[PDB]
């Protein structure tokens, strides 16, 4: 089972901003972290943890395995505003966490 | 041992071998766990088994208290001890970093069996973080678990008596650790040897003296011997054939191994005791003591030999002695197809014998084939023998015999 | 590539439901699909895959509730279920996703989103 | 009985204990099916039970061979399908509530079933793996699929149907005259026996010896080919000492006279009830603390002159020329310990000397008093209690009735005797 | 052989039933070719796929110092067997090349000479039905998990038999058994009787390859004639209040037209039939055989040592037993029958008995088994034999004691 570190991070643009998944139980295979846009349809961005689907940029980027994981980023930009998710595959049921609601700050 | 004459008579000696005795009984104490490790806390199945293994230690924790139990009980109160000893070093090291890790001074060691398939856990472990399941882990891991109960069970299920006695044997727990105690069985004690013998450690015995219900763990006391040979003691082993007599088919009995020592001699017991390259080994010299009437038979006046009837099987087929030939050709015919002819019948004989000078290559049945064939034999002696040592064996023929003669010596004791 | 659902959006508590949902390009019968719902509010439940050997995986959860459909020829599955509540007013997504090692994961690939407002 | 004066004729004679029978047939029945049921098989593991259905044909088919042969003449060969057919058509009575309940099982999932007519009499089942199957499920289902699942399942029911085809050893086509045993079925299950075996009915006594059936044995009754179910009459015993009974064990340690280790020959245990004096064969049959269990009474009748060794008349104690086994040599007799002191040296190192045996007297006991250390090889040890001396020591014995044990030592003797009885009188 | 006059003194004669023995043995050889091979794809290769290999084979091959001995004779029955494996070797070694990398069928059929030695391959019809996990479903690593596991069970089941009975080598292929033990040799014989039959052997083995090379026998069924294997059980009879017995073996035949012992042990019972490769004759006492041959009033004894139920039995419906261990009550009317002291036993027939119910069983009569007759005879005791050697080397001490003391 999975859950998230932030409930929210009101990260303005232009730092470092992470995550740290940790599994329960804790175990090595991988999740799909796959940001969910309100208004608009998802889809899945990072399959086995660091293989970033085709043509997603490389600014994401994930580190770690097991017991927990988390993220690289940089190079912050505000189209980057929608709720992310991550997972738990070897339990079949397909496990998903609360969730993490980005805010970009700075508004204009 | 007229063995010149033994091959006309039947009788052979084949393969003559050594003998030697460990009668020491150097012992050291190599105990069990038999609860694994895991990271973080996995436990997927861990659970499921142990309840399940109480119920086996279930007819394992009881006891109570005979020139067998004298040893028995003496060994181990001598021992209780080290047993006391050992208590606080097993407290010390049920817990590890690694699966075969323990240590104790006094050279003599303490050296556990080990938690029982951590071997095969570590190999396990790598999958397990970084490629693998808690689910799929422990999959493995109760299938290998269960698989080693099983393992373990058909060593020892229980205690009530005589299972322990054929059970807990060194060489069946080496059957059970085999995959992991292939190669440092002769390692995990200090003693080295050839490979026949004590690096064998020939079938021996163990006695669990203490179980701890608690823990799931055995404590036992290994025994380990030391060989020494014995000179001026060899072996003349012994296997027999048929004999035909006046076309009827005889024998005699002897045993399937003997043993002979500079004037003595006895049809030694070896059941428990595993044969080898040049010499054998029993644990204690057997005593199978006989007849002065046999001891003749062996090795002196030969006409004083018995003679009994075969019932199972023709025995002959197995006549090859030295390259020779020597079977009961009379009714079992036969055939020097080259040097070309039937093989005749003496009516007096029971086995010729054909030596590789004179046939061949001999026949029998109907196949045809050649040893070597040229060894070290010889014959031409016909001989006519007394026949003052008919007997026989079925306890029914023995009675009636002795009723018959009940019959006539009451005639007798009435005239 | 795309996919899209179908259907109507409004249901009357203890009744039946099934709504379609099939693609606009790809390639059908060489793989899976599967179903993920979430209430409004709160969370992500997945309900059960779509094979299309007619093989159907659910999650207990929801255990003896469901169906999934296959259509080879219009290339298209849909769902049939009869336990129909009202709190599971929600919206359910269509997956479509692709083989990695281990066994494989089914996500969102392709859903705008199938109003479901259910009522007395 | 004569217990003391045998100790310096090489006995141990332990002590009295008394004994049980089981008079009564008290009776359950059980009933098998050997197929786990799974819930749904979303094309889920289903070959790997064809590989054992094929399999298990070749157990199945000769049990139901052999119980259509059971039948004699028929009331709808030889000994004990007697009173086993009979009482197959004693079950005929309880078919009845056999045939309408075997359903259930097959109808709904459960590890054991309780359905029972009365409270008293209880007929229940088990299916072969199904406790097991309660946790295959959850590989198959919510946390992996079923394409390993099925796997697992495979290698389970191997394991089992060897587990089984031990027990069931098909060694013979008429096999089923042999006992099957109650621990082979209580394997079946690995940890339910503790329950069961207690619980199918009123079962009071502990875990010593009423709930250590070991020798009781199990017939077949019905065995199906289509549902691939067994049926078994399981017995059950009912338990209350027995009379006067006093069963004995017995030891035989050599003494060796003029450098022969000879000894003795006796059964295992005596036993002694009033005028009765036999030795019984108890190897089928337990030690318990104070009292054998045994459901048969296996008292029988001996040779004459044994019983007047074990009377007192020790004069026609029958030696025996040997070479004895590992065994003979020396143990203690409660605080009275005995050796043969001729071979092994008995050497009380208090006070320091060998100890003085002369070949006459065969051996010699020596007691707490008269060496509180009774040296022997490994001597740091305990002396507490009384072996009492109480023969008249030392006196004359005789030897007049020496046997041998070797059927062609006899055959000798009596060829001898023979050319003897030819020489004697012609 | 004589039912008829044995009825009187507890014989029981089951049935005539023949033998069918092996004859022609129809030698075959059997390589097992081990690592199942991956259907021809990549990117998957394990270690413990190999570990046992070196282990098994190992422990195998330096059995082979005990074969050179050719310079019971199944020794030689067994070297005879191994030079004809040697002089077959060269087309051994020959189709193992050719089978080795084609890394496809599982079984051979090639028929040179005999049958094909069929070169079992370990896994590879479960590799093809696995296979498409491995390709076009999932990568070959979940495959890679599932073979390990299996493959390991796999030789978990080959270390328990590797003296090798042939059935658990055939349940290492549980599919693969009946094919080939079947199809082997065309069996148009019951397949069952062949079922029955089980000795299997090594003669050598690679250890590059790991392969290992088996001497399979398969032979052929010969009904011999004139023969008929019967049973026998006897039961108690009563002298003096002495209950003696009469003791036989377990079978007893009739070879051609003479007589003589049966050893059934070995084989398995059937409806005319006992499936032994050796013939057992083993001849037994004339002085027994008079009986049997007829000459009853010189037959054997025993003081009885047993269980009650061999004190009675069936023969042929109608019930005979010694009627005082088990006091014989024919519902005739139920009442106690009791014996002449002169007799042991009494042969009840089809008198009144309707429906006994001696000892509370209540069954049917009916009996068929003619001669309703009694017997009288001599006062036949004479041999009153002692089955435990002890017994008798007393007996023989107090004759010793006897002849000694007399002989003065």
């Amino acid at each position: 089972q999975m859950t998230q570190s932030p409930p929210s991070l009101s990260a303005y643009v232009g730092d470092r901003v992470t995550i740290t998944c940790r599994a329960s139980q804790a175990i090595a295979n991988y999740l799909a972290w796959f940001q969910q846009k309100p208004g608009k349809a998802p889809k899945s961005l990072i399959y086995a943890a660091s293989t970033l689907q085709s043509g997603v940029p490389s600014r994401f980027s994930g580190s770690g395995s097991g017991t927990d994981f988390t993220l690289t980023i940089s190079s912050l930009q505000p189209e980057d505003f929608a709720t992310y998710y991550c997972h738990q595959y070897n339990t079949y049921p397909i496990t998903f966490g609360q969730g993490t609601r980005l805010e970009i700050k700075r508004r204009t | 041992i007229d063995i010149t004459k033994l091959q006309h008579v039947g009788v052979l000696v084949n393969s003559p071998k050594g003998m030697k005795i460990s009668q020491n009984f150097e012992t050291r104490y190599l105990i069990l766990s038999l609860i694994p490790k895991i990271e973080d806390s996995n436990s997927c199945g861990d659970q499921q088994i142990k309840q399940y293994k109480r119920l086996l230690d279930r007819l394992i924790i009881p006891l109570y208290d005979t020139s067998a139990q004298i040893t028995a009980a003496v060994a181990l109160v001598e021992a209780k001890q080290a047993k006391s000893d050992i208590e606080k070093l097993k407290e010390a090291i049920r817990d590890t970093n690694k699966a075969v890790q323990s240590v104790c001074s006094s050279v003599g060691n303490c050296i556990v069996a080990i938690k029982s398939v951590q071997d095969y856990v570590n190999k396990e472990i790598v999958p397990s973080i970084a490629r693998l399941g808690c689910e799929a882990a422990g999959l493995q891991l109760g299938i290998a678990l269960t698989q080693h109960y099983s393992e373990l069970t058909n060593c020892f299920g229980d205690n009530i008596g005589s299972l322990q006695e054929k059970g807990i044997k060194l060489q069946c727990i080496a059957s059970l650790y085999r995959t992991n105690i292939t190669e440092i069985f002769t390692t995990s004690t200090v003693d080295k040897y050839d490979i026949y013998d004590l690096l064998f450690t020939e079938s021996i015995k163990v006695r669990v003296i203490d179980v701890d219900l608690n823990d799931y763990s055995i404590t036992l006391q290994v025994r380990l011997p030391l060989l020494t040979r014995l000179l001026n003691t060899q072996i003349y082993k012994v296997d027999s054939i048929s004999y035909n007599i006046q076309n009827r088919e005889w024998y005699i009995p002897l045993p399937s191994h003997i043993m002979t020592k500079g004037a003595f001699l006895g049809g030694a017991d070896v059941k428990e005791c595993i044969e080898a390259f040049s010499s054998y080994i029993c644990p204690s010299d057997p005593g199978f003591v006989l007849n002065h009437e046999m001891e003749s038979c062996l090795s002196g006046n030969i006409s004083q030999c018995p003679r009994t009837t075969v019932t199972s099987d023709i025995v002959p087929r197995y006549a090859f002695v030295n390259g020779g030939v020597v079977a009961n050709c009379i009714t079992t015919t036969c055939t020097c197809n080259g040097i070309g002819n039937r093989i005749n019948q003496p009516p007096d004989q029971g086995v010729k014998i054909i030596t590789h000078k004179e046939c061949n290559t001999i026949g029998i049945n109907g196949m045809l084939f050649n040893t070597n064939k040229e060894g070290t034999l010889a014959f031409y002696t016909p001989d006519d023998i007394t026949l003052n040592n008919s007997v026989a064996l079925d306890p029914i023929d023995i009675s009636i015999e002795l009723n018959k003669v009940k019959s006539d010596l009451e005639e007798s004791k009435e005239w | 590539v795309q996919l899209q659902e179908s259907g109507p959006g409004l249901v009357k508590p203890s009744e039946t439901l099934s709504l379609t949902c099939t693609v606009s390009g790809g390639s059908v019968s060489s793989y899976y699909w599967s179903w993920i719902r979430q209430p409004p509010g709160k969370g992500l439940e997945w309900i059960g895959n779509i094979y299309y050997s007619g093989t159907t995986k659910y999650n207990p959860s929801l255990k003896s509730r469901v169906t999934i459909s296959v259509d080879v020829s219009k290339n298209q599955f849909s769902l049939n279920l009869i336990s129909v509540t009202a709190a599971d007013t929600a919206v359910y997504f269509c997956a479509r996703q692709v083989k990695s090692g281990w066994f494989v994961q089914p996500f969102d690939y392709w859903g705008q989103g199938a109003l479901v407002t259910v009522s007395s």
